[PDB]
């Protein structure tokens, strides 16, 4: 039954987070680094 | 950008400067050898690194050394 | 290819009703089908004289010899249907670099005089970032490893 | 320099030319004299046709200019050693190149300075050791 | 070549937004969106995890609404790291805010199309015969 | 052109495409060559860095408890440890259907939860662990070191709290402390913590945070310690009888020195782990006493190098203080070095002398621990051998080590490694051909003619600790021996473990043994080798004698000189990866067959299949491969079904990097060309235009991602062939 | 007996620190 552990309403939260979290920002990141240019 | 040099060992014989496709190397007038010339790199900005000189060099080991660096937009050859 | 990866995840998850197979998402192959259908009613529509078809693999009888089978309709399905756009799949693969090999023996917007380098030969120097493998025998090389895969 | 004369070649356009980039950033013309009407091939891909006389053709960087002043001399009898090679820039801003003294960089020529010379062996170079932490390489001491 | 210009590819290449006379960068991606949802939810419509269930006509509205939102990121953050801010001089697609407003047809466009094509799929109208057994009458 | 990626390089940064990003992040921790970092600011940033890896390691350490803590069945698994199967942590993946859910719901637990096979429940219960509670506080303590370690690190970095140079560049002081405080004083923590805790846990006498200041681990206290008799804590050793967690069997003993493997566990016993903590904890307190500080008395590194010279030597270790005193890549590659060989020792003592409880009868753990921490070793050699030739690229200093025991090693250079070479022909040529004649020789009916070679050397060997079913009559195999009556008390115990044939410890070999033992030996002969000439022919040779000019890792010279392609100090290391991969494929292969026959009492199998290769080709991979690729089959799904996945997986990442390391640069470049025209001459596409002008990988990103595909593809794959064959026949 | 159900809890507000500590010295690091 899915979680027989205590707080079964965390790892729900805890897996999408991780999947629309950290790569995102980390993708989004080096975009950004590169958005500085430099038209000379 | 790369770095070219051209070291005392050279025979100037116009060799790399013969094979170099960019217009790179030139050949100015020295007093070390017998044909009186050493090999310079005034245009490093179109070296594109493709080791053609140093393949076509005759001295005992190279005396012109290239040596890569910051690839820019020149030296990466880009065409597009 | 991705099919066949789709359909390792899904009997894989335990999720029959979503694969690409005869017993679910069905990939029939109509064209190959009908053009066996077409073969088998040969001898009695576009050739009259001809007694039988010209092969029993498109369908008809199963002739076999001793207590073996000779030759019998290969009836064509999902899994016959997936391996054919692999097939073909390959063979696209293997004609770009084959083709690719010829189209820039002479010239490309990396190296735009090749044709002095000849037709073999392993580069022009790692400059450019790097000319390793430019040439046709460097494409034919790579073409060997596409035809043997297909 | 001042002005880019010439006759474009005759060729039906092909697709390995420049681009949007090569527009924009930065892009190379080639201007040269012809004694004749002759096929030559292109840098890009195909053969064209140069007209009779002052030439012009424009390019997307510099080897593909070279490249085909390499090929000009060399197989042709009317060798063609008048081709002057330039960058152009996006504001018009046209400069000398290839040439560059107008006399070829193989053989040697008076008023050039010495670039890149080193005085001494390639055996000769200091050790790591002693420039580490300063951003100099053995090479560039 | 006749595919690259002809006489009706010269109008229509130039007629979506970044080439169309004369659009403004709010309706800088109309087309751009309401061509989206609209046939993402073609494959979703016989295909999906829930083609066989009752939903029949929800997780392709859902999928799309979600595959539109990576879209639009993979346009805005983008448009952002190739041209700063303010506007340009020639096209308002090559524009830095206006790329971030090139969404507006993703957002918006799709939320809205998207919906409704699969609001008029869910519903069939009401409009039937029943029949009836009372015997009271 | 410059933009601001990276900030730490500004060539780097100046790169207008793509590679901007790639090399902007294999170069983030190369602190060495950043713009204008010093000397001070690169161990300090290091330093720092020190503190937030120690405290990464804690809080994994801590979600390892937690996950145990939270959803595992620690509390069911103590009751039957030989027959409950361990939880590692539970599933949350909304992606699973039917079989997967029917399968995975095991192991007593009421959902689809994931078997564990680290090998932590044995450990937990081992250390006297027995509630989730205990786990819970110990977790969340991590949590708390954890965040004390990143607030260290974020102190130091302070320049007020900044550490000086020459307090980075101390040896004699670190060690000092390193060996008494480190080494000792921790090691003397932990047996008082096993004596404490661990002995009264076994007797079912519990001892928390709550007790263990009144009641004494010993029916005596201190001072019978204080007494010169110290048998009274041999006291009444725990019984043969003894039964772990209940004080049935079980006496006041808690330094004890019996040895042997505790009959029940198959374990080793734990007053004696107590009492070679104790002991080598005040080996390493006396150790910390050597190097002079501020007090006067004590030694001097740079002195005892200086010191010891040699006839035919020459210098000897002079001026070797000031080397690796000032060379980061030294330190570290002796480092790596090291601990690869104390982790492959660890390795090759767990699965023989097992410390924990109950941990010998599950398999599929056992089988798991050994080879993950033979994979790390085999990592860690080869980063102490790249290292050393970035040693003798950047720091090498060939005035300073003049005429030393280091120079002369680079003035016979071409000797050492011609005949590395040789000693690798001569392996390797023979143990093919005696592989092949194996094979030969059976495949035409007459197996009567195998050249089976016994391994005399060192069954012999095993002869001299006790080992008797050889027969030798030497040492501790020969009753009148002088080494036996000498009343040791662990020579009972140890001659009991030995010859029992139920354990691993040192297990009956023959001529297979004998053949992947030579195969062992061709692979580290031959790693060794590359790894050694990527080391020494770092800074010049005869094709370039300009390397050290040139650096570490560049990707090459050129195609002129006949080729100069993966020349570098890098490239080695690149070759010399995939022969570490191939010996540690090798050695796998050899335990997991060997530990197979050992556990289905069927060595037979092993000592006579493994002499020919058709033997491991198919009693061994095609033969236990049948569970793995039924993991899920077009009739059902069971919980091998995910390691039936991750084996395909691993194939398909593995043969991924063959792309990368077959076809090069310059058709990828042409190709990428291509595309660029295409979108830049595609309607409604061009207005995409892209800030990053777009290039292919290089050479060396090359070569670097086709290894690490062929990396992933080999661990992965091994690891779901290792585990579901494992998880099968006996989990 | 298993594990409470406010202490896990207690474990995210816990483990609020090392984050908020790691993110401080990360920060500190990039100079
Ligand atoms: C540093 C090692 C580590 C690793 C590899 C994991 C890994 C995982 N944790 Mg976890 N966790 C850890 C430490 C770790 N945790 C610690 C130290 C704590 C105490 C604060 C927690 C508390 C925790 C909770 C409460 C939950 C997870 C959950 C999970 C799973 C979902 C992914 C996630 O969002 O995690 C968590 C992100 C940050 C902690 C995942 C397999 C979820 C789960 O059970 O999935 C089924 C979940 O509910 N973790
Ligand atoms: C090119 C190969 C391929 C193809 C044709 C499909 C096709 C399909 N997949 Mg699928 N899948 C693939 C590869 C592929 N997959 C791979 C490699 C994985 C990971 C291993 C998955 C994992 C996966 C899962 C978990 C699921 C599917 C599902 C589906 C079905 C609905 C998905 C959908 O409509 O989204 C939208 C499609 C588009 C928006 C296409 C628009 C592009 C235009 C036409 C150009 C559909 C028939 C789902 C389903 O409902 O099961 C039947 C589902 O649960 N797939
Ligand atoms: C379309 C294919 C597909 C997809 C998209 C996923 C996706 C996922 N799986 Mg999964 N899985 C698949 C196929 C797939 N799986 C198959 C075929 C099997 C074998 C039957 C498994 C067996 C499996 C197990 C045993 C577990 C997952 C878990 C997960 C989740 C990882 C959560 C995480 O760590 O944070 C982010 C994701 C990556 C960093 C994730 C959402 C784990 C989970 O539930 O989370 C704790 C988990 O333990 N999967
Ligand atoms: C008894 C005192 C003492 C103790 C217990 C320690 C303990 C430790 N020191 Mg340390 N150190 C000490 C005194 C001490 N030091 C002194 C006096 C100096 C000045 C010379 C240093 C200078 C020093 C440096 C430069 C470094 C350490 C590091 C470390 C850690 C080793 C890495 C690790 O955790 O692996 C496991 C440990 C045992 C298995 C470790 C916890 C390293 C570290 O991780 O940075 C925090 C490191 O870089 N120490
Ligand atoms: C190095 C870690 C360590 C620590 C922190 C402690 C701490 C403690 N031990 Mg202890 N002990 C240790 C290691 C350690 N021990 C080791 C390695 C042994 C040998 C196995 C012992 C054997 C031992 C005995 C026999 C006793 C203690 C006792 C004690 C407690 C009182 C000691 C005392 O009177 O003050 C310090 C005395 C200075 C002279 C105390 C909390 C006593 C106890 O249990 O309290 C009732 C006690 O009887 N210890
Ligand atoms: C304590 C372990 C440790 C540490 C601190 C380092 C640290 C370092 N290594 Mg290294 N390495 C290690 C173990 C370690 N290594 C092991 C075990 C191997 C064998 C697999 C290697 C093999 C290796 C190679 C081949 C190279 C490095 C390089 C480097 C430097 C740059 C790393 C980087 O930012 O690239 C990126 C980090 C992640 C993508 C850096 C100072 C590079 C270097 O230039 O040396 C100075 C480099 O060429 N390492
Ligand atoms: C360079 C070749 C070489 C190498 C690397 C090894 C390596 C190894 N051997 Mg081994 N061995 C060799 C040659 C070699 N052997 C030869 C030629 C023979 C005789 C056929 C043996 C017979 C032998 C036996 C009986 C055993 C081993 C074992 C072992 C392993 C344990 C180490 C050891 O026993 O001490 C070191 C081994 C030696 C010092 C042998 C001498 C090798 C010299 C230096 C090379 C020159 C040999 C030369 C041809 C001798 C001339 C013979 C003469 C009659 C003409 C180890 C990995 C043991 C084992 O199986 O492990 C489980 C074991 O019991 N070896
Ligand atoms: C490897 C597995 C078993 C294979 C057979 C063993 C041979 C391995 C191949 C090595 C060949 C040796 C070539 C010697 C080259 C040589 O002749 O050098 C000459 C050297 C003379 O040195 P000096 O007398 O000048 O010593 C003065 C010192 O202060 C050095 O400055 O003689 C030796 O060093 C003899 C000892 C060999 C030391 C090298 C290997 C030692 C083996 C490991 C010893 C462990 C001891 C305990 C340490 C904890
Ligand atoms: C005043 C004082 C005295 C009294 C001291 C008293 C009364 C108590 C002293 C306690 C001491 C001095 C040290 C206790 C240290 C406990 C430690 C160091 C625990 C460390 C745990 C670590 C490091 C991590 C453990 C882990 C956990 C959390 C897990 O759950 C998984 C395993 C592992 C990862 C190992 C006396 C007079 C006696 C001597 C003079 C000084
Ligand atoms: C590159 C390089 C390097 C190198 C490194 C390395 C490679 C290391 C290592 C090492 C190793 C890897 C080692 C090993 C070894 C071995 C040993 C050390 C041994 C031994 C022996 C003994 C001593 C024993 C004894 C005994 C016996 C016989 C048995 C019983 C017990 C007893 C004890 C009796 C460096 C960085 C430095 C520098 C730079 C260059
Ligand atoms: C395909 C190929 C390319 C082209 C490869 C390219 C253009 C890379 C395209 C991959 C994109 C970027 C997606 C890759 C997805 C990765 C899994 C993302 C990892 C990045 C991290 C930040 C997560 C080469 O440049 C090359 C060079 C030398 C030898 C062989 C080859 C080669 O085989
Ligand atoms: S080929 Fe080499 S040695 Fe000869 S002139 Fe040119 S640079 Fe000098
Ligand atoms: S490296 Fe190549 S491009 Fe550069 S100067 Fe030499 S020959 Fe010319
Ligand atoms: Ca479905
Ligand atoms: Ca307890």
């Amino acid at each position: 039954m899915d979680g027989s552990y205590a707080a079964s309403y965390l790892p729900w939260i805890l897996i999408p987070m991780v999947g629309w979290l950290f790569p995102a920002v980390t993708m989004g990141l080096l975009f950004i680094h590169i958005e500085s240019e430099g038209e000379g | 950008s790369h770095s070219v040099k051209i070291y005392d060992t050279c025979i100037g014989c116009t060799q790399c400067v013969r094979a170099c496709p960019l217009d790179v190397l030139e050949m100015v007038p020295w007093d070390g050898c017998k044909a009186a010339q050493i090999a310079s790199s005034p245009r490093t900005e179109d070296c594109v690194g493709c080791k053609r000189c140093e393949t076509a060099c005759p001295t005992d080991f190279l005396s012109i050394r290239v040596y890569l660096g910051a690839e820019t937009t020149r030296s990466m050859g880009l065409a597009y | 290819f991705g099919l066949y990866i789709h359909n390792d995840t899904m009997r894989a998850l335990g999720r029959p009703q979503d694969m690409f197979s005869d017993t679910a998402i069905q990939l029939q192959p109509i064209f190959a089908q009908w053009v066996q259908h077409l073969h088998t009613l040969a001898p009695g529509a576009t050739a009259p004289n001809a007694l039988a078809t010209a092969s029993y693999a498109f369908g008809g009888e199963t002739i076999a010899v001793a207590g073996k089978v000779a030759m019998m309709p290969i009836t064509l399905g999902t899994a016959d249907f997936m391996v054919h756009h692999i097939h073909a799949f390959t063979i696209h693969v293997t004609a770009l670099i084959l083709l690719k090999g010829v189209l820039y023996a002479r010239s490309s917007r990396l190296v735009p005089d090749k044709a002095n380098l000849g037709f073999r030969f392993p580069c022009d120097g790692p400059g450019r970032g790097g000319t390793c493998q430019v040439s046709g025998w460097d494409h034919v090389f790579l073409g060997l490893f596409w035809m043997y895969n297909s | 320099m001042t002005e880019l004369s010439g006759q474009p070649p005759k060729f039906g356009g092909s697709t390995g030319g420049l681009l949007s980039k090569a527009n924009r950033e930065e892009k190379y013309a080639i201007t040269w004299t012809s004694a004749s009407e002759q096929v030559f091939e292109m840098p890009t891909g195909g053969a064209a046709i140069m007209n009779e006389g002052e030439n012009l053709l424009y390019l997307a960087r510099k080897e593909q200019c070279l490249a085909l002043g390499t090929q000009l001399r060399t197989k042709f009898k009317p060798k063609i050693q008048d081709y002057k090679i330039y960058r152009v820039y996006p504001s018009g801003e046209v400069q000398y190149l290839h040439p560059a003294d107008g006399v070829f960089p193989e053989k040697v020529n008076e008023g050039r300075e010495a670039q890149g010379t080193k005085t001494r062996r390639i055996g000769q170079n200091p050790e790591p050791v002693t420039i580490k932490f300063s951003g100099k390489a053995p090479y560039e001491v | 070549t006749p595919i690259s210009d002809s006489a009706f590819t010269r109008t229509f290449i130039g007629n979506l937004p970044a080439y169309r006379k004369g659009l403004s960068p709010i309706l800088r991606g109309l087309e751009v969106g309401m061509a989206h949802g609209y046939f993402l939810i073609g494959p979703w419509t016989l295909l999906g995890p829930l083609r066989d269930s009752e939903y029949q006509y929800i997780g392709g509205l859902i999928g799309a609404l979600a595959l539109i939102l990576v879209a639009t990121a993979a346009l805005s953050s983008y448009g952002l790291v190739t041209f700063q801010g303010e506007q340009g001089s020639g096209d308002t697609l090559q524009t830095a805010d206006g790329w971030s407003q090139f969404a507006a047809g993703f957002f918006v466009g799709g939320m809205g199309g998207a919906f409704v094509a699969y609001f008029l799929l869910e519903n069939l109208s009401v409009v039937d015969g029943i029949f009836r057994g009372l015997f009271n009458h | 052109m410059a933009t601001k990626f990276p900030k730490f390089s500004q060539d780097l940064a100046q790169d207008p495409t793509t590679r901007r990003i790639w090399y902007g992040i294999a170069t983030a921790h190369d602190f060495e060559t950043h713009d204008g970092m010093t000397e001070e600011n690169l161990y300090q940033k290091i330093f720092a860095s020190h503190f937030g890896h120690i405290a990464i390691i804690f809080l994994w350490t801590s979600g390892t408890l937690f996950h145990v803590a939270w959803q595992g069945n620690f509390e069911q698994w103590i009751k039957d440890p030989l027959n409950i199967r361990p939880i590692a942590h539970a599933i949350w993946d909304p992606h699973f259907g039917e079989g997967a859910v029917n399968a995975f719901t095991q192991a007593g637990a009421s959902n689809p939860v994931n078997i564990a096979y680290s090998g932590v429940y044995h450990w937990f219960y081992t250390i006297g662990m027995t509630t989730n509670q205990e786990l819970y506080s110990g977790a969340v303590f991590l949590l708390v070191l954890a965040s004390l370690f990143l607030f260290a690190g974020w102190l130091h970095l302070q320049p007020k709290f900044r550490p000086s140079l020459a307090w980075f560049k101390n040896a004699e002081s670190r060690l000092n402390h390193h060996l008494a405080g480190l080494f000792g004083v921790s090691s003397l923590a932990w047996a008082g913590h096993l004596v404490h805790v661990a002995i009264p846990e076994a007797r079912g006498q519990h001892v928390g945070w709550d007790n263990f200041l009144s009641t004494p681990p010993h029916p005596a206290g201190l001072m019978p310690f204080f007494t010169g008799n110290w048998g009274v804590y041999a006291a009444d050793p725990d019984t043969a009888g003894h039964i772990f967690g209940t004080s049935e069997g079980a006496g006041t003993a808690i330094l004890t020195f019996l040895g042997g493997f505790h009959p029940q566990t198959e374990s080793l016993w734990l007053t004696d782990i107590a009492h070679h903590h104790l002991a080598i904890a005040v080996i390493f307190i006396i150790a910390g006493h050597m190097y002079r500080t501020n007090w006067g008395i004590g030694h001097s590194i740079k002195e005892i190098l200086n010191a010891h010279k040699g006839p035919l030597t020459g210098a000897g270790h002079t001026n070797l203080y000031d080397t690796i005193n000032n060379s980061l890549h030294f330190q570290l590659g002796l480092a790596l070095a090291s601990l690869g060989v104390i982790t492959s020792l660890v390795a090759q003592h767990m699965y023989s002398l097992p410390s924990y409880a109950f941990i010998a009868q599950d398999h599929t753990t056992q089988a798991a621990l050994y080879t993950h921490h033979q994979y790390i070793a085999g990592f860690l050699m080869v980063g102490a051998f790249a290292h050393g030739a970035i040693f003798f690229v950047r720091d090498y200093d060939p005035v300073a080590n003049k005429d030393n025991v280091l120079a002369r090693m680079l003035e016979h250079k071409e000797a050492l490694i011609s005949h590395l070479s040789w000693v690798s022909l001569f392996l390797g040529f023979h143990t093919l051909g005696l592989y092949v004649h194996n094979d030969v020789v059976v495949a035409f009916g007459t197996p009567e003619k195998q050249i089976l070679i016994e391994p005399v050397f060192a069954q012999w060997i095993q002869a001299t600790s006790g080992k008797a079913l050889y027969g030798f009559d030497v040492l501790l195999s020969n009753p009148d021996s002088i080494a036996s009556t000498t009343g040791a008390a662990w020579l009972p115990g140890w001659l009991d473990a030995i010859n029992s044939g139920t354990n691993s410890l040192f297990l009956t070999i023959g001529p297979g043994d004998f053949l992947v033992h030579h195969a062992i030996a061709l692979g580290l002969h031959t790693t060794a080798l590359i790894l050694i000439k990527g080391a020494l022919d770092a800074r010049g040779s005869k094709l370039m004698p300009d390397k050290k000019d040139f650096g570490y890792s560049f990707p090459c010279d050129g195609p002129g000189r006949g080729g100069t392609c993966d020349i570098s100090a890098w490239d080695a290391f690149y070759l010399a990866m995939f022969w570490m991969l191939n010996t540690l494929g090798w050695l796998t292969f050899y335990w997991h067959w060997k530990h197979l026959g050992v556990w289905s009492g069927n060595v037979a199998q092993f000592n006579e299949n493994s002499t020919y290769l058709m033997g491991w080709f198919r009693d061994y991979l095609w033969a236990n491969s049948a569970q793995l690729i039924n993991g899920y089959n077009p009739y059902g799904v069971n919980n091998l079904s995910v390691w039936a996945w991750m084996f395909l997986f691993g194939h398909l990442v593995w043969a991924t990097g063959f792309m990368f390391l077959i076809s090069w640069r310059g058709y990828w470049q042409e190709l990428i060309e291509t595309i660029v025209w295409a979108h830049e001459r595609t309607p409604l596409a061009n207005l995409v235009r892209w800030k990053d002008k777009p290039v292919a990988l290089s050479i060396v990103q090359a070569r670097l991602v086709g290894l690490a595909h062929f990396t992933v593809g080999y661990v992965l794959t091994y690891a779901a062939f290792l585990i579901a064959s494992t998880a099968g026949k006996f989990g | 007996m298993a594990l409470s159900d406010t202490q896990i809890l207690a474990a995210l507000v816990v483990a609020l620190l090392p984050a908020f500590l790691a993110f401080r010295l990360s920060t500190e690091l990039y100079k």
